[PDB]
């Protein structure tokens, strides 16, 4: 698994040289903005059970199909599978958060997912947009928090942004 | 499990087997609901002879579905060796023909036209071969008369979907693979209403066909290098679209004339709509 | 690769848990730390080369045998290759020292390491005495929390030699 | 228990390598949180007495009904067997935020609530709505590192009950 | 898919075996009992538009503030999809009914049954007095071993929720 | 898996929906011939070991190939492997009788099976026969047995053959 | 597995016959050489250390990019993995060459080694010259050892090459 | 295929070890043992026309009954099968003799004997008498450690058939 450091020091080694100047200071600074990150993991952490439920309710408001009988979050057993892969991805994309990369999310939940969703009859489509909604509700919880110190986040919220649209991308 | 080394231990066949599974086989020790990794969606284990009835009993049981079973040693021999047909060696027929400067093409039209199958002697097509002798009709020409012919039809059309014909003419016809699941569905919708004969028109009277072999060059295989407008995967279509020297388009396979190109393949290339 | 980051995300994800107050106090240390971590890094950065040309001549001082004919200290290749097997080390330490642990020792050099040593009759106790004398300038170069980590790491790659 | 401390040393034991520098500053993280966590702890913990008396009433204020005759906050027994449990809940909060992890959340409530809760008709609304509640007034005993500390272990309490 | 068919060949089928007369005794019990599972489908069938209004009424009759505005009793949605669910339950009666098995009701309403409700904020206890509620009514619909299979699965749902 | 009665109910629920009048009937009629169904099982059963052995008999009466060094059911072990295979198929058949679907014969059994064969080397046409002459032999046994009431046990007997011309079908 | 006898039996088998006159003899003469054979396979055992390290030393020599960062033998972990499978090969072929049959070698080395390798990343021309390195060695111990008796080994020297030269076919 | 080359191979390859002292001493018992081995195979060889007929008859002679009609030693293809099942046996009998090891009956004779013999109502009894009766004539074509090969031979499918 890597971080953002670890990603450093790959390709470092793939020259065969101590890390350039360049890279050193790219990494402190990743140092100086890590009680923000903290914070915006810790964000997500705090209210994963809500940012999945409010994802839910509006993905079904959306599309009722699904919750139709011939839907693919439909008995109880298909919903239960579909609200736990809202939670799995939820998951993986607050590792990376944690970490500074998005390697976690593409090697142990992205790489291969589509292809599962397609042999299953789940509908990518669906799913990326379920994927869509927590990210919005997750975003809005990294910048409107509990008495933390007012700052600039969006250099942050970006990266999150990111780890959530690679999801969609990947699945859709 | 996947890609495999070896055979045998004490001694065995191996097999190589491929499913796809419920969370029943694999799933993780977390906390709710079980699942299995989403990317062993299909997954594929080796398992010597006797292993293998027991094998396939559980996994049906426990709800997977076998897709292939095929034995170890066949798979280890990797992908087709591809230098001969890499860079072809081009024939093409003269003005004033020598009598056997026809003679070979006559020979490699149908090689590479039926794709490596056996034309026996009644089989072939005379009175068309008489034509090309003459001058009256060129290679293109001749090339186009095969194609309608009952052999054409009977050995790759008639036996299978018109997925695999369609496929089938690429490689034949047009020596490349198909790019896009565009092609496949504009061509099915073409045969739909024009019939058969139009369809086969089509690959012969286009504008990639014109480009590379004019009018008296056989067609040749030109996939193995890159094209104009060809998707990136479709070197890889290539792949699995021949099979090696001895490889040959076949219809006496005992699964029968099947594919060979994965739908979900093409569609990694591109989607739209028509 | 193992770091604070990477090992609390790995306890997590093993027991299919979001990250919580205990994984996110841990990572809070692995960034306080990075501050002295990243004044050793510098300092090791640039005060680099001598420290190999200066280990590999100890290898043959301590080992006479070594630098005379027939020898591995022996002629410009053995030589060479020593200067840059002791290069190789101080490059981990310094990325494990950046890194925030002792993944990139651990994937790079340690795994594996006896058993090429072994086939290519490289004995130890030449990487220990660089790392020994590596270890007595680093000295002068750091001080307080940047020596301790230089010494982590120096002390690591012994135990693993050991 | 689940700790900062013992989870490196687990890691370490079912992976057979001494303590190293990757891991003390796990630890040094859990060191340099206890200052924060402690002040939490110690403002939870005097402040305790109406923080459950608060949270209890506004279960009854949230959920009115409870409190009429054949209901289930009706009644010395059932709020007192109220204010108890949350109490619990507060107590083991300061024990998590003292311990440097989840551990005796984890252990002492977490483990087996759901089936508890569904056996003797207890809705985790209620639960939520304490905790909730009890959130809401800590805004103005804690400020900074102390208060987030506080935060993490009560919304911890609110997801294992959603 | 639970049936006593589908048990009997599974239990035959892992024993590598063919179906004996204990197996065939076991399905002349399902076939035998047929008939009074079947007038109980029937029955269910035909007054099922009434047994879910009557139950959907009866969760805000025994739930009085659910009717309020700002609850989950309000607006046309709420409403519409709590017949729905209810009408969801009788239907897989009948289904098991008919099956002579609980498997309709294991595969489409019991797994997954809680972390549906749990996710939703649903609390079993509406979905409970629904059930007892058409166990009251089904009281003069039918008799006799009719009444007895209905009861079974009605039962079987509320326990499946406790 | 599936039987009769579960296969009604998963096409009623994909239309959202009670058992249709029609459909109940059609297992009405399913429950009035059980007793038939049964005798029909049972004849199987009781006979299994005979009817194993006598399609063999005949199956290699007609393929002396098969016994022949170079042949698929030479030696011991081979001859094992393909009574074995009879039985195992004269198994799921008999299960798919008592259940009024044929999914167990062709989700446990015929699923893959062919392609088994193939990799195998096993002839299938061969194994196609087998399958054939177990069919012809358990039928047989069915009709005349001892002291049951005299009736037409007639329609029962179409039951089974479509269950022996799946398996065929899908091996040769 | 084979052996240069069960090689025979198989053969004789799918004619139906026992062993010809032929074949027997050839077989008198493998038993005529095993003291030679012996010899041979402790040639490599005895010295199967040097062989590997010797190959090694050499391979590098001339493929100096492979102990370069960004080469499949670098680091520690890759050189290790190397060596392994240079003392795998070797193990195989000595195997082969007990038996008088290269079959141990190819069913359980040589198939599918390629297709592993080129998945890896890893040179498949790099580990044929290996291959051929370990070949040059072991012939040289081979021809040369202690206090053996002198005489002829010429055609197993021959046998061995064609091992070795089997794998380096399978693998390039 | 069970040989000795074949069992000390595998031994070694499932410790992952080279061929060591142990096996190449092992290998050199079934090299020195050939020339026995391949005497009792060349005269079971050259005899075996009349060692089948001779066997075959004895069956008929020890079992009278079965060449009466209605029975399994009447009419051609009964008698025919029976020589030349007889005849399988000696062939794998000098099978192993030349391989040397038992590997040829285990994988062609013995793996599913009983299960045939049983689906084809074959009495081992007639089995164990060919193979006793050839016993018997094999003491005057063969001696020493030829039929001392012979007989392990034999008695081993003997004991394959109790
Ligand atoms: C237990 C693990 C752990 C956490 C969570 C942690 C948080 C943490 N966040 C901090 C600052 C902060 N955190 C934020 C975060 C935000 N500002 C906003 O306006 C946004 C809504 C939000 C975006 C994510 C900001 C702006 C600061 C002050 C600037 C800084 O210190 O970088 C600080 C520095 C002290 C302070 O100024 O309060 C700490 C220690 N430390 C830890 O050890
Ligand atoms: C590596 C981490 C990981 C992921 C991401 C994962 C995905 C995953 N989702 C699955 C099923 C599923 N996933 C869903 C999800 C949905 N249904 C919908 O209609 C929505 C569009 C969507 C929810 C937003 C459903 C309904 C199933 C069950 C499909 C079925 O069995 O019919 C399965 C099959 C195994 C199972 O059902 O447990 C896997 C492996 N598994 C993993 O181990
Ligand atoms: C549409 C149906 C059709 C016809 C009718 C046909 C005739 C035809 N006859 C040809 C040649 C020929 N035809 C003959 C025929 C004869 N030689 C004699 O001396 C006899 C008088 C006569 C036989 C009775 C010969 C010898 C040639 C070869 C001329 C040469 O190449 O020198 C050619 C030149 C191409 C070739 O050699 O294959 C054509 C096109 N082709 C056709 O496709
Ligand atoms: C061998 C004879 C033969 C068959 C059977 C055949 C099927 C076939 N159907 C196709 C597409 C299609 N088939 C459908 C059919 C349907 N869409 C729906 O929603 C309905 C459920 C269903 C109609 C009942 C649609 C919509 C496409 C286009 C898919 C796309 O491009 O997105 C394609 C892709 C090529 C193309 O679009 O022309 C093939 C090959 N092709 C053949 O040559
Ligand atoms: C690159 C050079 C090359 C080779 C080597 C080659 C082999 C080859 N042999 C084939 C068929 C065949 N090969 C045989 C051969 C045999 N049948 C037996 O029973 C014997 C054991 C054996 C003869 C010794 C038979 C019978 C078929 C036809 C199979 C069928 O269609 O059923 C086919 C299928 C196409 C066709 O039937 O023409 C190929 C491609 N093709 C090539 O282009
Ligand atoms: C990524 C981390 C990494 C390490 C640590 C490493 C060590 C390493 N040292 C090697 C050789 C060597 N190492 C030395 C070492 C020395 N010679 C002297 O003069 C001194 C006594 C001593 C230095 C203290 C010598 C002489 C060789 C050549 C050995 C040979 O091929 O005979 C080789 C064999 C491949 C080669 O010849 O380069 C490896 C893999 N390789 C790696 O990839
Ligand atoms: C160590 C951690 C721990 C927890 C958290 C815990 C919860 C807990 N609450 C219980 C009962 C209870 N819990 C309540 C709760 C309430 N009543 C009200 O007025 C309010 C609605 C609500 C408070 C918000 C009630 C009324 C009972 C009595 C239930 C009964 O026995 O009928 C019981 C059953 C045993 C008993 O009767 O005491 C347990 C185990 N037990 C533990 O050991
Ligand atoms: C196949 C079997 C099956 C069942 C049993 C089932 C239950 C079920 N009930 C749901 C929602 C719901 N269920 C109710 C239930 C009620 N509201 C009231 O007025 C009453 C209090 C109560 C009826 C007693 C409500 C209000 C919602 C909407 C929840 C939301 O999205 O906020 C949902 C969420 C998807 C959706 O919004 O439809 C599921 C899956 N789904 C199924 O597929
Ligand atoms: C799910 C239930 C199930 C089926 C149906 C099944 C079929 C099956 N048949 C097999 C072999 C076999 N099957 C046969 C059958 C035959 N040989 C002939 O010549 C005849 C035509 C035919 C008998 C009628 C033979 C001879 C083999 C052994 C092939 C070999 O190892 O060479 C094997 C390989 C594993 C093994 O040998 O045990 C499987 C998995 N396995 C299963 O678990
Ligand atoms: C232990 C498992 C089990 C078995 C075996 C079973 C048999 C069984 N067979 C029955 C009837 C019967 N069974 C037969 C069968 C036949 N009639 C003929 O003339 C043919 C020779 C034979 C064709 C298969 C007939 C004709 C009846 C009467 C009609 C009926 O009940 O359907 C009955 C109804 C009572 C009776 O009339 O005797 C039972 C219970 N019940 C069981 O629970
Ligand atoms: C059946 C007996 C058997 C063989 C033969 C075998 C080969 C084999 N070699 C492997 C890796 C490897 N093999 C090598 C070998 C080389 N690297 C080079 O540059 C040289 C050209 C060459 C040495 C001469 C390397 C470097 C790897 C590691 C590749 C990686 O992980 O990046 C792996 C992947 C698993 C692992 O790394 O342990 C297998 C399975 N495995 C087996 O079980
Ligand atoms: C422990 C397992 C075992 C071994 C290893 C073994 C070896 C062995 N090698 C022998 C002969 C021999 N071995 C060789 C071998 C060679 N000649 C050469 O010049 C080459 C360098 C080398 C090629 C491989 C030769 C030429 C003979 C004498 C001829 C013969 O007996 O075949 C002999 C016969 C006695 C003798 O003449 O010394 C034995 C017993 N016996 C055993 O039981
Ligand atoms: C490779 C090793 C091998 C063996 C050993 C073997 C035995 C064997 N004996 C068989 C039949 C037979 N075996 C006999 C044996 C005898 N009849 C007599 O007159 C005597 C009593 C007796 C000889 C002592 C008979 C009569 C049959 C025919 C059984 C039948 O089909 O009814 C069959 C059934 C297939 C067939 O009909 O040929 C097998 C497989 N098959 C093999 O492949």
């Amino acid at each position: 698994m890597q971080d953002a450091f670890t990603k450093a020091i790959v390709a470092a080694d793939l020259r065969g040289s101590f890390l350039s100047e360049q890279e050193l200071n790219q990494l402190t600074n990743l140092v100086k903005e890590s009680n923000k990150r903290l914070d915006a993991v810790n964000a997500i952490t705090g209210n994963a059970a809500e940012i999945i439920s409010d994802a839910a309710h509006k993905l079904f408001a959306e599309q009722t199909d699904l919750i139709r009988p011939g839907g693919n979050a439909y008995p109880n057993r298909r919903m239960a599978a579909c609200l736990r892969d809202m939670e799995i991805i939820l998951r993986y994309v607050s590792y990376a958060l944690l970490a500074g990369d998005a390697s976690v999310l593409e090697d142990r939940c992205l790489n291969g997912l589509k292809e599962t969703y397609v042999a299953l009859g789940t509908p990518t489509r669906s799913v990326a947009r379920a994927v869509q909604l927590m990210k919005e509700t997750a975003i809005g919880y990294v910048n409107s928090p509990s008495g933390v110190t007012r700052g600039d986040c969006s250099a942050l919220v970006n990266e999150a942004a990111t780890y959530f649209d690679k999801a969609a991308a990947s699945i859709a | 499990m996947n890609v495999l080394t070896t055979s045998s231990q004490r001694g065995g066949k191996l097999f190589k087997v491929t499913m796809t599974l419920s969370p029943a086989l694999s799933h993780h020790p977390w906390p709710s609901l079980d699942t299995y990794e989403p990317s062993q969606n299909s997954y594929s284990v080796v398992v010597p002879l006797d292993r293998l009835l027991a094998e396939m009993t559980y996994i049906k049981n426990k709800g997977g579905r076998v897709l292939d079973i095929s034995p170890a040693d066949l798979e280890a021999l990797g992908p087709p060796d591809i230098s001969s047909v890499a860079i072809p060696l081009k024939v093409e027929l003269w003005a004033k023909a020598d009598v056997s400067d026809v003679q070979a093409a006559i020979v490699a039209a149908y090689k590479q036209i039926f794709g490596n199958t056996y034309v026996l002697e009644s089989e072939r097509l005379t009175s068309a071969e008489s034509l090309l002798r003459n001058g009256s009709i060129s290679v293109r020409e001749f090339v186009r008369l095969l194609a309608k012919s009952e052999l054409y039809k009977e050995r790759f059309f008639f036996c299978t979907s018109n997925n695999r014909f369609t496929e089938l003419n690429f490689k034949h016809f047009l020596g490349r693979a198909p790019y896009n699941q565009s092609e496949i569905a504009a061509h099915l919708d073409r045969y739909q209403t024009f019939g058969y004969d139009a369809e086969i028109d089509s690959y012969i009277d286009s504008d990639e066909y014109i480009q590379a072999f004019g009018e008296n060059v056989v067609p040749y295989y030109r996939g193995f290098k890159s094209q104009s407008g060809q998707t990136v995967e479709s070197f890889n279509r290539m792949f699995k679209l021949y099979r090696g020297d001895a490889g040959s388009d076949t219809n006496l396979n005992l699964q029968g004339q099947k594919r060979r190109v994965d739908p979900k393949n093409l569609l990694r290339s591109g989607r739209g709509i028509v | 690769m193992k770091t604070v980051i990477t090992e609390v995300i790995a306890s997590a994800d093993s027991q299919g848990r979001f990250l919580n107050n205990t994984e996110l106090q841990a990572a809070n240390g692995r960034f306080q730390r990075a501050t002295a971590s990243m004044e050793a890094a510098r300092a090791l950065t640039s005060n680099a080369d001598s420290l190999v040309k200066g280990a590999v001549q100890e290898v043959y001082n301590k080992f006479p045998y070594l630098t005379q004919p027939g020898q591995m200290g022996y002629g410009d290749t053995n030589q060479a290759k020593c200067a840059r097997d002791i290069s190789h080390y101080l490059r981990f330490i310094t990325y494990s020292l950046v890194a925030g642990g002792t993944g990139p020792l651990d994937d790079y050099i340690v795994a594996g390491l006896r058993e090429v040593n072994r086939t290519f009759n490289l004995s130890p106790s030449w990487y220990i005495e660089a790392l020994k004398h590596i270890k007595g300038k680093v000295g002068s170069q750091l001080s307080g929390q940047p020596l301790t980590e230089a010494n982590a790491y120096i002390d690591y790659c012994i135990n693993a030699l050991s």
